[PDB]
């Protein structure tokens, strides 16, 4: 399978997405998850 | 300058900065409070030894 | 105690004015993330994990103070010399200050433009409870407002 | 091609496990409100 | 709710463009009455949020006035909270029709600020999940209810997330692209169901 | 400096000698409100003056939340009228080091060195800006969300700290700020207490006119340009 | 298949600078699995309208349009179009301000009174002689770019000079005295 | 997650050596101060109450002296 390339690249990362995504539960989950995903490079890369 | 009935003529040298010479009409006083020195545009020149 | 502890909460859920964000949901973040990694440096990474977390069609109000701000403009665009008078006042500590002073001299020179004023002098300020008086002692030329 | 069995399973779980400690991080807070506060009310009136 | 866990209870409340000018007194009471302001913040809601924020019912409340009375002029919600926080804000508030809070209730606010049925001074939560639903409308980005921990937040992947989420990163698995994340994302913005696509152009 | 250096005359009180009369304080204290109502600043402190020939540009500087932002200069010949000055440039400040010579009251006055007064105006005070405006160490905090913002909960220096030109940094650009000991030259900063020593008085010797204030009990600062607004660039033969 | 329809939807410079919602109720010709009728299923279409988006900003809506029996519904509610105002004109994220400057007021020492869409007033200088072809760059205070709304464009100042409709033979010698010397 | 709870209150904190502080004092100290009412920007405010409870005049004696000289100009 697909698995152990997305193993390496995501990771960590789309589970504290959708971990804040759930809590929030806002009315637009998935532009939430780009602008979150935007941040957490302007976090990690930066 | 709001009310100039009342105003105060100043003066300001721009040979001596914060110098300053002050008359109501009457009487009159006169006050520095710069560095000290003259103004110069030009930057300074030490000058030149004996030839 | 009941009251007493969400109190507590109801406090710290209050919402920062610049950052946006609560302490409450600040404070359950970073003890998150303190009990996962577990640092044995748990005391001194408080705060280095604190700045970590926080790493992690609008309206506009405002005061009552402009309103006094765009009537006051009108002061800076037959008296007597009021500056130098309360100068002579403030020399035994009695006045409004030289702010003030100036301010109330600029009102008088609007009083003297509007009305045919032969003289205009500050009278005094009496003190009142919910707005103070400006007087302006008065004497008219013509006889007419 | 097909991850929908392959790796959103083990995402969702990582979901809930995040979603657990955040509790267990909202809950442990909770208990040093009480603790604060409780000590405040005891001994400020003694 | 029998948890550990101890729990704070939460209602919105708002004031009218005729009422704002009101806002402290209003304030002062709120505040001296026993409820904690969690956050305050300055609206002007355009009809199209005026239709959105009434949704659960505005397909029966057909009144242009109720949508002149958030449009015309600006707004003041906040978020109270307080041991039983909607019952005691309903006490204070009295009957939701201010011509009968007039007469009947000379101690309710409505009586004191608001005009007539549709000029009611204040708006607020008829129930804790219109609470919910109301202040995630009105306040994004603010923690209000438990936490879904269990299947729930499952059941609100599968119906919202993952439908979209599982095909662009099955896109992102046959391309391979280079820092994958530009991929995902930009994916999400531009082909998001729940949105029209943008051609900026 | 902030409108608390306009309540009181804080600009005098450092012993410079040169600031605002009290006509000038309260209408600069009216018309700042109206530049922060106006131009929605999250301050607006008077940079100072720019004494000229004919007269003096009052300046006023626009602060965001954010305030390290490329601030907004204004400037008002007649105090109250408060005009947005444009913002400065790298070919605007090579554009006046072909003139010298005192600024002239009008700014529409031309040197044939053309060249503007107001390119001179706004070429000046980003200079100044850059070089000598000083913020105290501590007194911005730089946040977390990419914004500095002031520190709050800003002590001011202790009376040790006082006498270190490492307690003091050049707001602009870079705790995060660039300490002056670095400015040369070495002796380009001059330290004195007045006022029973509740008062450090921090002016420069490259912009004379410069003098900052500080109140090491509390935290009250902040840094005014009232001179001629010409480089001295005979300090190292004046040191 | 049938066309989209390419509605046109009147957005002022405030709506597309601070970035508002519309809503747009759309027909009532969605057919059933009879194929006959004409029912409604959703009334109303919104879109989230961000800061900067241009002129000719397409918005699609796929499946909500109009449908016959055996095609697919398809409409692009709505082109971005801009309302006058008075007075900025949308270019390429750039404002275009015409001051009708007075003759007098052109050649000397002036001051523009700029009401901007952010509500904030503007007291931009004109040290310049205002000749018809002058413009004065207020730079970074245009409308946000719709590639980032933080950042905003530059505010172009035109000016239509005024000039005076009779003169006195006195301010005719003032005028000869002043300008062609 | 009881277990987990019980984990929890079982590290705040095996004392930490380095400083000899604990994570549960420490926050409490921290929140007890900042349940005397700070504002609702409180949460810009911990990193230095932290700073605080971790750290739990002849420096300006010039000052005397310049005062004390100027007893002589209205005495």
């Amino acid at each position: 399978m697909d698995t152990a390339y997305l193993k390496n690249c995501f990771g960590t990362g789309l589970t504290q997405a959708l971990a804040e995504v759930a809590r929030v539960r806002p009315s637009d989950p998935i532009e939430y998850l780009a602008h979150w995903l935007y941040h957490y490079r302007s976090i990690t890369v930066a | 300058n709001l009310i100039p009935q009342y105003a105060i003529a100043v003066l300001r040298s721009n040979l001596w900065p914060g110098a300053y010479a002050f008359s109501n009409g009457k009487k009159f006083e006169n006050f520095y409070i710069g560095w000290g020195h003259k103004y110069c545009v030009e930057n300074y020149t030490p000058p030149s030894p004996p030839p | 105690l009941e009251v007493a502890i969400q109190n507590a909460k109801a406090y710290l859920l209050s919402t920062s004015s610049k950052s946006g964000l609560n302490l409450y949901d600040h404070l359950s973040k970073v003890l998150t993330k303190i009990l996962d990694e577990r640092p044995a440096d748990a005391v001194d990474i408080i705060e280095n994990i604190s700045q970590d977390v926080k790493m992690a069609h609008n309206e506009y109000e405002m005061l009552p103070a402009y309103e006094i701000a765009e009537t006051q403009k009108a002061l800076f665009l037959s008296l007597p010399n009021v500056m130098e008078s309360a100068y002579y006042f403030e020399q035994a500590g009695v006045g409004l200050g030289t702010d003030e002073t100036y301010r109330v001299f600029l009102a008088l020179k609007q009083l003297t433009d509007t009305h045919p004023i032969q003289r205009c002098r500050f009278w005094g300020k009496i003190l009142g409870l919910e707005m103070n008086y400006i007087v302006a002692e008065v004497e008219f030329r013509d006889g007419e407002d | 091609r097909d991850i929908e069995v392959g790796f959103l399973p083990w995402l969702m779980n990582e979901v809930e496990k995040s979603m657990e400690h955040s509790m267990v991080g909202r809950t442990v807070l909770d208990m040093l409100i009480r603790d604060v506060v409780e000590r405040r009310i005891n001994d400020y009136e003694h | 709710m029998p948890l550990p866990q101890i729990y704070v209870e939460k209602t919105l409340a708002l004031i009218k463009p005729d009422v704002v000018d009101k806002e402290e007194e209003i304030q002062d009471i709120i505040l001296g009455s026993g409820f904690t302001i969690i956050q305050r913040r300055k609206l002007h809601l355009s009809p199209e949020h005026c239709s959105n924020f009434y949704v659960e019912q505005y397909g029966k409340m057909f009144f242009p006035n109720l949508t002149a009375y958030m449009s015309s002029g600006p707004l003041v919600a906040m978020i109270l909270a307080r041991h039983k926080a909607i019952s005691y804000w309903k006490e204070l508030m009295g009957p939701s029709n201010s011509l009968v809070a007039k007469e009947t209730h000379p101690d309710s606010l409505r009586a004191i600020y608001g005009t007539d049925e549709l000029r009611n001074a204040l708006h607020g939560s008829n129930d804790f999940a219109a609470s919910e639903r109301e202040i995630r409308f009105m306040f994004p980005a603010v923690i209000i209810e438990p936490i879904p921990i269990g299947q729930a937040a499952k059941d609100y992947i599968n119906l919202y997330v993952a439908p979209t989420l599982l095909q662009g990163l099955t896109e992102l698995c046959k391309e391979k692209p280079p820092d994958p994340y530009l991929w995902l994302a930009d994916w999400l913005m531009k082909n998001n169901p729940n949105k029209p696509k943008l051609c900026h152009f | 400096m902030d409108a608390d250096s306009l309540l009181l005359s804080l600009e005098l009180a450092s012993g410079s000698g040169q600031g605002l009369s009290p006509d000038r304080r309260a209408s600069l204290l009216t018309s700042l409100m109206l530049v922060k109502r106006d131009y929605r600043f999250a301050r607006v402190l008077f940079w100072g003056r720019i004494l000229g020939l004919v007269a003096d540009y009052y300046i006023a500087q626009g602060l965001s939340e954010d305030q390290l932002a490329p601030r907004k200069t204004l400037y008002s010949l007649n105090c109250t009228e408060w005009s947005l000055l444009p913002p400065a440039t790298e070919e605007m400040a090579m554009q006046i080091s072909v003139v010298s010579g005192r600024f002239m009251g009008d700014p529409s006055h031309e040197y044939e060195h053309q060249i503007k007064e107001e390119t001179r105006l706004v070429s000046i005070i980003d200079q100044i800006d850059k070089a000598v405006a000083i913020i105290p160490r501590g007194a911005l905090f730089k946040t977390p969300f990419g914004v500095t913002h002031v520190n709050r909960t800003f002590e001011g220096l202790p009376l040790s700290e006082v006498r270190k030109l490492s307690s003091y940094f050049h707001f602009r650009e870079a705790d995060f700020l660039d300490s002056l000991e670095y400015d040369i030259p070495r002796g380009s900063w001059s330290i004195q207490m007045e006022r029973g020593n509740a008062l450090v008085v921090l002016r420069s010797l490259l912009w004379p006119g410069l003098t900052f204030y500080h109140a090491p009990r509390t935290k009250n600062y902040g840094y005014i340009y009232v001179g001629t607004g010409e480089k001295n660039m005979d300090l190292p033969f004046m040191l | 298949q049938d066309p989209p329809i390419e509605r046109d939807l009147y957005l002022s410079l405030e709506d597309l600078f601070f970035g508002c919602t519309k809503k747009i109720k759309i027909s009532r010709r969605v057919l059933n699995e009879d194929r006959y009728s004409s029912t409604i299923k959703d009334k109303i279409l919104t879109i989230d309208v961000r800061p900067g988006w241009r002129q000719g900003t397409r918005i699609t809506f796929e499946k909500e349009g109009d449908q016959g029996p055996n095609i697919i519904p398809a409409d692009i509610i709505f082109i971005v179009k801009e309302k006058l105002h008075p007075r900025f004109r949308r270019e390429h994220d750039n404002l275009f301000f015409v001051y009708p400057i007075p003759l007098g007021k052109a050649l000397t020492c002036c001051t523009v009174e700029v009401k901007t869409l952010d509500d904030r007033l503007l007291n931009i200088p004109i040290n310049d002689i205002v000749h018809p072809k002058y413009f004065k760059i207020v730079p970074g205070e245009g409308m946000p770019l719709p590639e980032n709304p933080s950042k905003k464009g530059d505010l172009f100042i035109f000016f239509d000079i005024q000039f005076p409709t009779r003169l006195t033979p006195q301010k005719k010698q003032m005028l000869r005295q002043a300008l062609l010397t």
